[PDB]
RNA sequence: GGGUCUCGCGGAACCGGUGAGUACACCGGAAUCCAGGAAACUGGAUUUGGGCGUGCCCCCGCGAGACC
């Protein structure tokens, strides 16, 4: 039925361009006003940009001003986000979502679509490093052992993490990447298990990351001599 | 020519059958459009309540909302489960919008003390000229929680960062990593390298230590 | 003729409020005139198109023109 849909989301270096489009379907937008509204990776909701379609009347965050122009084509039923001077500060997903009535109201914004990932970054695409975090040579805490992968030194996010090819999960820890200073992420994925079974069972981590091709398998063992 | 919305609390803890509470004060305007949105990880925010007090049609009415002059409050009068969520309140006027900070409502349970444990780098990774040790903590519970690494007994600054994953679906637990990363030339310098945690579970803080190159 | 457009000339001043969502509906101060009172005031009559970003826009009436 009522449908939003964001598209043109992407990678571009610092100072480079991109456009936005957000088409609706099973109403019209000339009915509603269109909102874009961004999320940076971890943080909260911030207004981007408001149009009446009807009127073209235009309103912009502070924070976009002279770098972001929002317009709506009734025609095609779309509205689109031209997005010229882009920053490191401006990746995030950016929502679009509608407001009943054609000029002001008190409705909220009742329909999001899923939003269009937009990365601002001068790094090169590179796959991931990774290194074992060998289980300890004592009994860790409560007869159990720790042990996992150090997926280090990859652009852009997404990596993808399993154990023993999925055979694995219970006990799993995958945290969430950090962005380092370097401009490339890093991220671990840690298991407990059994302290009785480090001689007998082996564990291999299997990190795929699809923007560089690269897939890696990596057995994790005790540190010996 | 922005508008502002100060939310709070950031975070709040409790339980199923709670009421729970959430508020925004709005700064320049006196605007009524004042919207409350719930959104969960991955997914698009939903609206709940419009106009500070109309509920949305769909949301289950323990959803409500008031306002007392600068002041917009949520209620939920009796959490359910699937109301763990983020809370996001939202003021517009004829031009600008604007939205508050955020309040994450979490599963309260009972104090949990971490599991913590320790890694060296491992001998591949210093081939490249890079060493990352990292400390895990293991399913603990409140999520505050101080991590602190000496090198040769010497407090680091600067050079660690640390992720933390999601509330356990299970067990309502959370844990972390701390990394931290030093150059080749400097880690192979030192001897001694700890991690030393601080949390509500604990009556003195937790110390794992390795030394480099031992057993 | 009717549609779009364009241009010209018109559509009392100020402040605030209610409900909308467009550019509307309504309300109170108020203003002008008359009468009463020493005054504070009182009675009667008449009265402004609107939106919000306040300098731009929409609408209404009259006139001129362009194109279907």
């Amino acid at each position: 039925e009522v449908q939003l849909v964001e598209s043109g989301g992407g990678l571009v270096q610092p100072g480079g361009s991109l456009r936005l489009s957000c088409a609706a379907s099973g109403f019209y937008i000339s009915s509603y006003s269109i909102h874009w509204v961004r999320q940076a990776p971890g943080k909260g909701l911030e207004w981007v940009a408001s149009i009446y379609p009807s009127y073209g009347y235009t309103s912009y965050a502070d924070s976009v001003k002279g770098r972001f122009t929002i317009s709506a084509d009734t025609s095609k039923n779309t509205a689109y986000l031209q997005m010229n001077s882009l920053r490191a500060e401006d990746t995030a997903v950016y929502y679009c979502a509608r407001r009943y009535r054609s000029y002001y109201s008190r409705y909220g914004f009742d329909y999001w679509g899923q939003g269009t990932l937009v990365t601002v970054s001068s790094a090169s695409t590179k796959g991931p490093s990774v290194f074992p975090l060998a289980p300890s040579s004592k009994s860790t805490s409560g007869g159990t052992a720790a042990l996992g992968c150090l997926v280090k030194d990859y652009f852009p996010e997404p990596v993808t993490v399993s154990w023993n090819s999925g055979a694995l999960t219970s006990g799993v820890h995958t945290f969430p990447a950090v962005l380092q200073s370097s401009g490339l992420y890093s991220l671990s994925s840690v298991v407990t298990v059994p302290s009785s079974s480090l001689g007998t069972q082996t564990y291999i981590c299997n990190v795929n990351h699809k923007p560089s091709n690269t897939k890696v398998d990596k057995k994790v063992e005790p540190k010996s001599c | 020519s922005d508008i502002q919305m100060t939310q709070s609390p950031s975070s709040l803890s409790a339980s199923v059958g709670d009421r729970v509470t959430i508020t925004c004060r709005a700064s320049q305007s006196v605007s009524s459009a004042v919207a409350w949105y719930q959104q969960k990880p991955g997914k698009a925010p939903k609206l709940l309540i419009y106009s500070a007090s109309s509920l949305y049609s769909g949301v289950p009415s323990r959803f409500s909302g008031s306002r007392s002059g600068t002041d917009f409050t949520l209620t939920i009068s009796s959490l359910q489960p699937e109301d763990f969520a983020t809370y996001y309140c939202q003021q517009s006027s004829y031009y600008p919008s604007t939205f508050g900070q955020g309040t994450k409502v979490e599963i309260k349970r009972t104090v949990a003390a971490p599991s913590v444990f320790i890694f060296p780098p491992s001998d591949e990774q210093l081939k490249s000229g890079t060493a990352s040790v990292v400390c895990l903590l293991n399913n603990f519970y409140p999520r505050e929680a101080k991590v602190q690494w000496k090198v040769d007994n010497a407090l680091q600054s600067g050079n660690s960062q640390e992720s933390v994953t999601e509330q356990d679906s299970k067990d309502s637990t959370y844990s972390l990593s701390s990394t931290l990363t030093l150059s080749k030339a400097d880690y192979e310098k030192h001897k001694v390298y700890a991690c030393e945690v601080t949390h509500q579970g604990l009556s003195s803080p937790v110390t794992k230590s390795f030394n480099r190159g031992e057993c």
